[PDB]
């Protein structure tokens, strides 16, 4: 539903932040 | 995965990390 | 860091335009 | 990659889509 969604959006943001160089695959 | 378990209750950082290339 | 702050919107993009298939973000 | 490709120039929705799984 939406909120999955919404939350989706908020995780790939911090995964970018984190991985940081090595950066990461996103698979839901 | 990362949905069931950080939408469902707050990840930190160090768990989200575990999710990293 | 403008380098940085692109890949910042990239990713959001890649979001969404990916849908379910999901995607890679390599730097 | 993405990088080289799209954030020297804008890319378009369906140049994007190359970086989907
Ligand atoms: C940082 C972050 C974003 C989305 C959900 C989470 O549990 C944590
Ligand atoms: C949509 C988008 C975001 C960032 C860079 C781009 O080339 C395109
Ligand atoms: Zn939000
Ligand atoms: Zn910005």
């Amino acid at each position: 539903f939406v909120n999955q969604h919404l939350c989706g959006s908020h995780l790939v943001e911090a995964l970018y932040l984190v991985c940081g160089e090595r950066g990461f695959f996103y698979t839901p | 995965g990362i949905v069931e378990q950080c939408c469902t209750s707050i990840c930190s950082l160090y768990q989200l990390e575990n999710y990293c290339n």
